[PDB]
């Protein structure tokens, strides 16, 4: 059920990686420090790719309008975003990053 | 949020009220009469600065914000209701359900990921006494009774009225209506003379300040209002004098009316009895934008059967409407307009010099400040803002 | 504090003047002619941004601010003068005395504590030469002569004229009037041809800067103004050239006029002789608000007896008024309007590129900045604000 | 800086574009047709907020800023061209040469030190294809081809058109024109039916983002633009559905048009072929001020001789102009106006909810932000400012 | 002529105490530091009760529009007030404060 | 005259301005920046103001009319609204005496 995304070391701290999924909506994996999180990649306010946004701590800022979400809860942190992001639990085992298939 | 902070700082007794230039959010407001909106004939209007669309589907009313989520155009520029339960924007065909505002389809791109993922703002709408009320607020609405004067909803109360747009902020209208001494402007009223009404020029206050009004902080339904009791211990003034000489006189009619006057949130006045011993007047001053309001007038009379209500309707159209609602209240309209300049820069809220009968207005300002359910802001109109 | 501080810091030579967008307070200003205000018939007008009321009682003029102390409505909306010496507000009947503005009665409540304790603003009013002058200032006024040009008040000097509202800030009117080189816009005036006047196209300055004008600040009457002396050493231009080719000629008329030009605070120009060798023109540019002014024109001609004084009037109506005041000065009107845009954002006061003859304008700007009796502010209009 | 910095900070992907409310400086812009400006007949216009004067002398066009250096009045209030190569301000006669804007003479003072020491702003003007282009920029202009769509300047391309002022900011016009899904508003166009055109209701996008457009920055002439390639991998929508049921269909005509759609800086759209298989449409949305633009429409059709040019001209006036330029695009005009409110406070740039086809508009916003040649500011209009 | 207000100790410095009078307008008693002062309670600019206002030093601020008066002189201190407030003589006799109940 | 005698170098304090009037010609302005001397036309190119009545700040003179400014060494504009460069005149000190050129630099 889980999806093997990459090696933890493939991502530098404070970076975002877009994870495409054939026949499904892309996801975004965020590395906050040594912690990893994942949400839907598409901003809920438009068509922007959050992985092309700015990560500040555990808050991802959308590149289009400055809307933002807490990558841990998926809840909006800044307007104009109002619809919560889909969250996917992530677990790191043996230096490998896995992202749940569902929210 | 709507007024210079320096001014709000000065008016400590009622800062929220002074700030509420656009009106109070989270309250029910009447905007039209039931007969003004027919099946499948969407109607536009602006309330608390927001453009809205109301439609009747299978007899029931629905209200959607008249602003497409996509590029912000008013859907009403070119209405396209392609199915009974939906409305399609004329620009890129984003389609919304009247029932819940959900973006259910997009004709220009049936594979869009936005479908089923966005919702156009909707507002509760309820019809009562032939009047259309909209809850301009968020979340589950309170009972309509909370925002209406006592008895307006009585089972036997037959309501008839008139509505129009008046060029003045809603508050100026409220204060003029509840102003005990403003009756002076009605001294030459045709209604007073023809309907032989007793109408003083004003009142010489009696008793203490606390006795001048009666604030209702709660009802079985939660309404909030203030009663004008200046006539309880006050002395009616029928002779107007200057330097001791008589220059004017009040109306010595036999009919005693308006012994019961109260103002209620969100801004509706009840005058009983008026304009005749067997009737009551309920009027709302609904905020449209910062400079205008709907002057929603209604006259109520208890009627037990279709015979009484039929007779009432005839009396209303031939007498009460033209002689009272228009003949009497028309003077209130220009009085409100006359106060616009002084309060337009918000400085009138600081420079006004009040006198005794204004205790009623002060009581209302404080009540409104303490119990309104929210201050409407320009941000509510364009889109609430917040930066983490 | 009427203009951006950054701009004021830039115009170090005349910042007070640039800040005086609403005009100078504490000066006398003509607003109408005596014949326009009749006994017991109050007239409204706006002066320096303030709405005023002027009434004639027993032949004497009185001025009260047209704004009730209570809710700030204009009393003029519905004038109620119930006794010869008072005016009663139409709203709640607060009554004021024309002579001192004291709140002497309140018909809606004869027992109010406000009675006798409040006072509506009054302004001194004086009639001279058939003109109505209002002292828009505080405290006992100085003599009218201080704010009038020399000779305007001469015993035998008969004064006639017209007044109207022009769409430009008062300062643009003043500068255009005192502008030595602006006569170019009058080169085709009918008065020029029809009255055989000598009128050049401009002037080639001569001498030093100080010789271009005569600043008057030693006048016993207290008058403060400036004389335009460009013609004393300057060579008048009668043949205008481009590339050395003559493209325009001045007016080679025989009548010598306008050899004496002066501007005086608060803003009145004196042209002598004009429009004829035996006449004089006195014109005020009175501030109504930041965008408009009264263009109060007067023509004077000595008259030793009731006759000729009558012939003067006949000629005024037949020639001087239509040919000069209108036919000649009408071009000044649109010239003033043409400068509105450049100075509207206050930036014209910094970007203007002046040339030699503007020395006269600079002199006026400095005199006005140094000798004005006060800067009118929006606070004066709404109500002075302060914390001691 | 034309927009609240807080908003600009939010739109990091295209802040320069959002800030360019007045348009982009240093680009060529068409403002009228050659036949509209005649020899010795000065014409006024406003471009990028600046008032300009255009004149034709000995067949050549010249452009001078319509604002005298002296007191900032528009020379056009009263045009005075006293010599073939100059214009003389009607106020104080400052005279400038059309060729270089140099202040060459001053009739009111031939000895003035300003003569030959000042110069009025001038802008390059060029006529091509019967269109008048003005380079609203500083320094030597780039080749006109850089600011025109491909083929507009082709030797045989015959250009005809129409121009008008529309009440909307130029960017709303640009985006509507390049908006892939806005074709929905044209579904009932007379042109579509009366010319047997195939026109879907919209498109179901296919492929990735990059494939939705083609960003051009490799053109040898230096032109910068974007091609809308939504139809390359997308599925045209011919059956519009709500709840899965067909409520509207597109046009099934035989003529294939609009195969290539591209938008180019400074803001000109090229649709090809259109409105017929053998023609092209080139339209500009020229900034006049923050609220208006010129909708400069042109249709091009290859013509090999005077006979074909005349034939085309006749078909243009009788069919293409009324049926396409007006009958088809008129819907674009009100669509542009409908977006004004949402974007007027600059908040729409943040609150808009975009969907897939808007990828084209986003590409344009990014290209414009990155390759524009300068942001026009109000300071450019009033006078550039800078402190040591 | 004097009215029994309260014990000087019943008022902390910087406090205001309203004094209601039978068949007459209310008065306001202010304790500035260790001294007491009194004026009409009703603001001269309207119908507000100054005793419900804020005392800063010897300046009382009206709760309605922010106008203010010097409690010692009764002279206006802040706009919009312009009419001097009536001041009443106060006297502390043996621990308790008294007000003249008679305009100075 | 090629070189116009202005004053004794010691007669000018650092950071001061002196106006030099000339018969048949426009006035000049001589500035002392530190121990060095510079000169330009006295009249502001943006209007009719006298720069010698302005404020010197380092090597930049500020016009008293509208706040425009110029660099006294190069004559180039330093602050808006000035846009036209000032003519600069060479200055030399011979025997402790300040001399300003009669013709501006090319
Ligand atoms: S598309 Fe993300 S904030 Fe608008
Ligand atoms: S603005 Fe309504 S669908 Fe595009
Ligand atoms: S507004 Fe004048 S008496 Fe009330
Ligand atoms: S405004 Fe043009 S010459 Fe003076
Ligand atoms: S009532 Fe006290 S400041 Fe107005
Ligand atoms: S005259 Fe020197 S800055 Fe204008
Ligand atoms: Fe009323
Ligand atoms: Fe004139
Ligand atoms: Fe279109």
């Amino acid at each position: 059920i889980w999806l093997k995304v990459c090696a933890a070391s493939d991502m530098q701290p404070g970076t975002i990686r877009r994870v495409n999924r054939v026949g499904a909506a892309p996801l975004a994996v965020y590395r906050v420090g040594d912690q990893f999180y994942a949400t839907e990649d598409t901003c809920t306010h438009g068509i922007a790719s959050l992985s092309e946004g700015t990560l500040d701590g555990d808050v991802i800022e959308c590149p289009f309008h400055g809307g933002a979400f807490n990558v841990c809860t998926g809840m909006p942190a800044s307007s104009p975003c109002t619809v919560p992001l889909g969250v996917f639990e992530v677990e790191v085992k043996e230096g490998e990053v896995y992202v749940a298939g569902e929210k | 949020a709507n007024v210079d902070e320096a001014i709000l700082k000065r008016v400590k007794g009622w800062a929220p009220y002074v700030d509420a230039k656009l009106g109070f959010r989270n309250h029910w407001y009447p905007v039209m009469f039931s007969k003004e909106i027919n099946e499948g004939e969407p109607k536009t209007l602006k309330l608390l600065g927001e453009n809205l669309l109301v439609n009747r589907i299978d007899g029931k009313l629905y209200c959607l914000k008249d602003r497409c989520l996509h590029r912000g155009v008013q859907l009403s520029v070119k209405v396209e209701c392609k199915t009974k339960s939906t409305i399609t924007c004329w620009y890129h065909a984003w389609t919304y359900r009247w029932e819940d505002g959900v973006l259910c389809d997009i004709l220009t791109n049936p594979t869009s990921a936005q479908i089923g993922r966005q919702k156009l703002k909707t507002y509760p709408v309820q019809e009562a006494k032939g009047c259309v009320f909209i809850y301009l607020g968020d979340g589950d609405p309170p009972p309509l009774a909370r925002d209406t004067p006592p008895n307006f909803l009585d089972d036997d109360m037959e309501i008839l009225g008139k509505n129009q747009i008046i060029k003045s902020n809603w508050r100026l209208a409220v204060e003029n209506g509840f102003d005990p001494s403003h009756i002076y402007i009605h001294k030459d009223s045709i209604l007073v003379k023809d309907n032989d009404l007793a109408l003083p020029l004003g009142f010489a206050p009696g008793g203490d300040r606390k006795q001048q009004t009666r604030v209702v902080d709660d009802d079985v339904v939660g309404r909030k209002g203030v009663y004008d009791l200046i006539g309880e211990h006050g002395v009616p003034v029928f002779e107007g004098t200057i330097g001791g000489e008589v220059v004017r006189e009040g109306a010595y009619g036999e009919k005693i009316v308006a012994n019961d006057i109260s103002i209620w949130l969100p801004g509706v006045l009840k005058v009983n009895p008026w304009p005749n011993p067997d009737m009551m007047q309920f009027e709302w001053y609904v905020p449209i934008d910062e400079n205008t309001h709907y002057y929603f007038q209604t006259l109520g009379k208890p009627c037990a059967n279709d015979e009484e209500r039929k007779k009432y309707e005839q009396e209303f159209e031939s007498k009460w409407k033209p002689m009272a609602l228009e003949g009497f209240n028309n003077d209130d309209i220009w009085a409100r307009e006359a106060m616009v300049d002084f309060y337009a820069d918000d400085k009138g809220w600081v420079n006004e010099i009040l006198f005794e009968s204004d205790e009623a207005i002060v009581a209302w300002r404080k009540l409104a400040s303490e119990h309104n359910q929210g201050i409407q802001t320009q941000a509510h109109v364009s889109g609430l803002e917040h930066h983490h």
